[PDB]
């Protein structure tokens, strides 16, 4: 029992629907974390050595 | 994109039984480092000519450039060998070449391939070609190698000015970077080009190429405040001592005469001074990136080339693109540039031209003496962390003025 | 030796001093860089 | 700085202008015809909503037209909140009217780029029925018109529509040809007198420029004065739309007969005997000329080029030092502008209503009218005292 | 004198055979082989018989050219039969054509 | 604030009342190199991108700070490329306004190589101690988002 809407226009629908989602800049901030991660790994190694 | 016969050329040795480094130096390298990727090297290079380029191991940036190549050259012969070799220091951290490993324990069987002066074809090695994606970042590095190693001079740098269809998008973006020195732009570029397994998307590609021209054009004289590439030239900041840092500058004077269609040169520097000229070097690193994308006219014909680097595969020829290389001695060029400038009446020679020629004369002297004095050590010990080269090499010749004139006519 | 450039006119204040001596007076580079949001750099088109 | 200058002129010129804007004529047209008892839901209402029959601000209308003539630095643009989001497809009745709107208001922008816009808004709604043959790498089927802010982007396929095979994009080919053929052509008016010339730089002092083609005043009492560039444009746009819709295949899930309805409305538009094309291409330039020389700040203009991409308005410079022998011109003002020249966004709705609903007076005696319009006005002139100012300012600079 | 597009042809009869729309294809049926440019107008088109790279700048897929069409009686594995290898299946092989060398490379 | 600091930052500023050991030194050194030799902007009506000033400054510390900056610079991305990233991610469904403007020294170090994301990922994976249920809240949450 799978149904959609009566006046479905996906193009349109998706435009609206997805819109707020990609307003969350938080994605990019993840990146920055990951580089320090890497950096810490490396640093740890060389010091302990 | 996958230029199948990605054949790269490892460096010769200066009448040496061994590749150019001693064990200690290579230890330094491999060991004190880890990744086979240029991050570490670029770290050093980037620091906008502040830090002295001198060290116990590493005399110049260019020094390191050379031992980077030789390192490569030696340690590839291992895994790129016919049936896989690897020991004495380096036994590769995984087949996929992940990291410079000190010999894994129970792993002797892959010997240390004692090679002489030998080009290799990356794609002929099954491991290498399997890993075409991961191959891509290192090929970039490879080129850098090859294109110093080919010769006994300062780097063989390639130029390109595609005239007419010029992307509007390129313009727009590029303007935002106004204020920065060539160095940092280059750095970002290389980083991108590596980070993404290389794209047919000419965007990046075009951009680098235009940049290279504008720099070169600037450096020559052709390009300046009043004769621009639409606004584009490179400004040589600080007119006293020889550190006259080429920043991308956008000023509207004139739009210089659109050439006929596609203009290509390659430059080399005959004089060891190249070593301390981050400008020169940074163009050469630019032209490498270019290479990864593009199948450049079969390399600078053997006419100006040492015997060991004649008859190379599909690289040197005789009847191709750019048969002769454009050759310069850096200090005479600065003079050349001032010439043009004065010929145009941009400026009085009076004080401007005199002064800077005075300073570059000084800078020559300093450089020459340091490079010689440093070379003395390798030219007595088994170790070589430096470009090999005689005092007669410094000579004010090597087709310096022709280069300049060609560069200029190119701009027509 | 602590201030090679200031002391002595010879020295263009960025010469390889390591690891010998820590210089205490030289060319300092200071910079003016804004941090703009990623959402700010570009204009939106809400009409999606 | 800009706004007092604009407001000022547009206010005065209002007063000066013997016009009867008549939105009421549209009001009656719609009421009378709308398939059925005009109280229907979804077609006939949408038209009403977008145009707003109420039109509680007759000033804005005329103002917006006047504003085209300004042209110095402060250039006028089609506002963004007019374009269909997410491209959409021409299926949409709503969208139909919108593009219609956009297109007729288009050439009354200072914006050079407006032909690219015109084209591109249609190409956006043509997406999905047809694959649009990409012309620039940057330029996609999806790339909003808003983002086409530089001459660098004028599609090769626009510039040579001949290239575009008139089977797959039949409508697009037509629309493009229609542009290039019938978009207003550039002309010139006579500015002032030799006492000062004018405050123009690029254009000989003697000249105003009318990107619209200005015509003489003979006996204009020849009610179908449709030979005007302006009126031609109107028709041909409407025409192309008819063409577009004539096939009616595109009306999946809209079970009510569009063609009837839309033809009726459009023909409605066309039937409205409006003088505004005439008055604007004839009477108004004059109007403007008369004022130009006396104004506080005299009109400053650059040659409008329709389709000549290489000659289009691109950059505006300044340099207190010798261009050649200066310094690499640091902050220059120049660079502050997002465009070729500092732009102001306008309303397509309004300009549309005013084009279609702008009539001339019963008791129209030009010679009488303009005499009375000029006289109070010129009485309060500042002309001579500004000439003084000017000479002073000059001497200040030099000293 | 006008030449035909083989793929479209194939496609046409096959769909027809399997009670499907064929008329839609006819606008590009007339094709001269001399000019190897499907790219021009196949900007989308179908994703049915063809899996074209939208403008098809890289490649054009064609429908699974199946060969050994089994007959009635042959359902049980028999040693004394021809090697059909069941190449009469949906699940076959993508018949990928490519314009040029860099097209080929990017496909890979 | 605090005028003090200037003195210390710029020895050379000082006048000579005595014929003393310190004086002697100062009077044998190259004076002109005090403060700002060059300022770096060309954009007319905007402030400077950088200053080039002879200052009381610690080479080692400088070096540290220099490096850091070079690291930051490497990660920094320009408008155009940012546009790309978003457009691609958007799969043209979603839409952003591409500006035609000169680039005003834009500091956004956000871009990181896969490499790092990869090691973050693994790190993440490793910290999921032994019980199967830990995955569930996350996957649950994604299902609600999806719904």
């Amino acid at each position: 029992c799978g149904q959609t809407e009566t006046n479905l226009i996906p193009s349109h629908h998706y435009g609206k629907a997805f819109a707020p989602l990609f307003a969350s800049n938080a994605m990019f901030t993840r990146n920055q974390r990951a580089v320090i991660t890497r950096e810490a790994f490396v640093c740890a190694r060389s010091a302990v050595a | 994109m996958a230029q199948r016969q990605f054949f790269g050329l490892t460096y010769n040795f200066y009448g040496q039984p061994a590749p150019l480094f001693d064990l200690n130096d290579l230890q330094e390298l491999a060991g004190c480092y880890a990744r086979p990727w240029t991050s570490r090297f670029s770290h050093l290079a980037i620091s906008t000519g502040s830090l002295p380029v001198w060290s116990a191991r590493y005399p110049s940036v260019a020094s390191r450039n050379i031992v980077v190549n030789t390192l490569l050259g030696a340690h590839l012969n291992p895994f790129a060998g016919g049936q896989i070799t690897s020991h004495q220091g380096i036994t590769w951290r995984d087949p996929v070449l992940s990291s410079l490993a000190p010999v894994p324990a129970i792993q002797p069987p892959p010997v240390w391939a004692v090679a002489e002066n030998v080009l290799l074809d990356s794609n002929n090695y099954p491991t290498y070609v399997l890993n075409l994606s991961s191959m891509w970042p290192i090929n970039q590095d490879v080129h850098i190698m090859t294109m110093w190693a080919l010769s006994d001079q300062g780097p063989i740098y390639h130029l390109e000015v595609p005239v007419d269809p010029m992307p509007a998008a390129t313009t727009a973006a590029l303007m935002a970077y106004t204020g920065v020195p060539i160095a940092h732009l280059a750095q970002t570029a290389y980083r991108f080009a590596g980070q993404l397994p290389q794209s047919p998307d000419s965007t990046m590609v075009s951009t680098i190429r235009w940049l290279s021209a504008i720099w070169f054009g600037s450096l020559t004289g052709r390009l300046n405040r009043s004769r621009t590439c639409n606004g584009f030239y490179f400004e040589f900041a600080k007119p006293a001592l020889n550190p006259d840092q080429a920043v991308l500058k956008w000023n509207d004077g004139a739009r210089a005469a659109p050439p006929a269609a596609a203009q290509s040169s390659y430059i080399r520097c005959i004089s060891p001074h190249w070593q301390h000229q981050i400008v020169e070097v940074a163009g050469a690193l630019m032209s490498q990136s270019v290479t990864a994308v593009t199948g450049l006219p079969a390399l600078i014909d053997e006419a100006t080339l040492p015997a060991w680097s004649q008859g190379v595969a599909n690289l040197t020829g005789n009847g191709q693109g750019v048969v002769p290389c454009l050759d310069y001695n850096p200090v005479p060029m600065a003079a050349a540039r001032h010439l043009q400038w004065r010929q145009d009446g941009l400026i009085t020679a009076a004080q401007e031209a005199q002064l800077n020629n005075d300073y570059t004369a000084y800078a020559l002297t300093i450089e020459r003496h340091l490079t010689a004095m440093l070379v003395a050590n390798p030219i007595a010990a088994g170790r070589m962390p430096i470009q090999p080269f005689n005092a007669a090499d410094f000579g004010q010749a090597g087709q310096t003025a022709a280069a300049v004139a060609l560069a200029q006519a190119m701009f027509v | 030796l602590r201030w090679p450039g200031l002391v002595d006119p010879n020295y263009r204040v960025g010469t390889n001093d390591l690891p010998n001596r820590i210089t205490l007076y030289n060319s300092l580079y200071r910079y003016n860089f804004t941090y703009p949001t990623l959402d700010g750099i570009m204009y939106v088109r809400s009409a999606t | 700085a800009a706004l007092p200058l604009v407001e000022a002129l547009s206010t005065l010129l209002r007063s000066v202008t013997p016009l009867v804007l008549d939105p009421t004529v549209l009001t009656n047209a719609i009421t009378t015809i709308s398939e059925s008892t005009t109280q229907t839901i979804s077609p006939i209402s949408e038209i009403l909503r977008l145009l707003q029959p109420m039109g509680n601000d007759y000033a804005a209308f005329w103002k917006c037209i006047a504003s085209w003539a300004y042209n110095g630095l402060v250039t006028t643009v089609l506002s963004e909140d007019a374009f269909p989001d997410s491209s959409q497809s021409i299926t949409h009745l709503p969208s139909m009217w919108k593009c219609l709107f956009l297109t007729l208001a288009g050439p009354m922008t200072s914006d050079p780029h407006s032909p690219v816009k015109v084209f591109m808004a249609l190409a956006n709604l043509l997406a999905q029925p047809e694959p649009i043959a990409i012309g620039v790498p940057g330029m996609h089927q999806t790339t909003p018109a808003s983002q086409f802010s530089h001459p660098g982007v004028w599609p090769p396929g626009f510039l040579n529509p001949q290239l575009i095979n008139p089977q797959q994009a039949p409508l697009l080919r037509a629309f493009a040809e229609h542009i290039r053929a019938n978009w207003p052509q550039p002309s010139e008016f006579g500015y002032g007198s030799t006492l000062q010339g004018s405050a123009n730089l690029f254009i000989p002092s003697n000249r105003m420029v009318y990107p619209w083609p200005n015509q003489p005043l003979p006996r204009l009492t020849v009610a179908p004065t449709y030979d005007s560039a302006m009126s031609n444009w109107i028709s041909t746009t409407i025409a192309f739309f008819i063409r577009v819709v004539n096939s009616v295949n595109m009306t999946a899930t809209v079970n009510d007969l569009t063609r009837r309805t839309m033809t009726g409305v459009m023909t409605a538009m066309r039937q409205v005997k409006t003088m505004t094309p005439f008055y604007i291409q004839h009477m108004c330039p004059t109007e403007l000329s008369v004022l130009a020389s006396v104004t506080v700040t005299p009109p400053f203009q650059v040659p409008f080029t329709r389709l000549v991409q290489n000659d289009v308005i691109t950059n505006v410079l300044v340099a207190r030092v010798d261009p050649a022998q200066r310094g690499d011109a640091a902050v220059d003002i120049r660079a502050t502008h997002a465009t070729f020249a500092a732009a102001l966004p306008v309303d397509p709705a309004a300009i549309v209503v005013a084009m279609l609903c702008g009539q001339t007076e019963t008791n129209l005696i030009p010679s009488h009218h303009y005499g009375k319009a000029f006289a109070p006005l010129f009485a309060s002139n500042a002309m001579f005292t500004r000439n003084q100012r000017a000479v002073i300012t000059r001497e200040a600079f030099v000293c | 004198q006008r030449y035909t597009n083989p793929l479209v042809l194939g496609a046409a009869f096959g769909d027809f055979l399997n009670a499907r729309s064929i008329d839609i294809f006819l606008d590009r049926l007339f094709y001269d082989p001399t000019q190897d440019s499907p790219i021009t107008a196949i900007t989308k088109f179908p994703y049915q018989w063809t899996i074209d790279s939208n403008v098809t700048t890289d490649s054009v897929r064609t429908s699974a050219g199946c060969k050994y069409i089994t007959l009635y009686g042959y359902d049980p594995s028999r040693p004394s039969t021809p090697a059909t290898y069941g190449k009469h299946r949906p699940t076959y092989a993508t018949v990928f054509y490519y314009s040029t060398l860099p097209a080929r490379s990017r496909l890979l | 604030g605090r005028p003090e600091l200037l003195a210390l930052a710029y020895p050379g500023r000082a006048v000579l009342p005595t014929q003393t050991k310190n004086a002697q030194f100062l009077s044998t050194a190259i004076a002109d190199r005090i403060g700002r030799l060059d300022r770096a902007n060309l954009i007319g009506g905007e402030v400077s991108a950088m200053v080039e000033c002879m200052e009381l400054c610690d080479a080692l510390t400088l070096h540290i700070r220099e490096t850091y900056i070079m690291l930051l610079r490497s990660m920094h991305q320009d408008p155009t490329q940012i546009v790309q990233i978003v457009n691609e991610c958007a799969n043209n469904l979603l839409n952003s306004t591409i500006p035609i403007s000169l680039r005003p020294t834009i500091l956004c170090p956000w871009f990181a190589s896969s490499e790092d994301l990869r090691l973050q990922e693994v790190m993440h994976l490793v910290n999921i101690s032994s019980n199967t249920a830990a995955a569930l809240p996350l996957v649950e949450a994604l299902s609600t988002l999806l719904r």
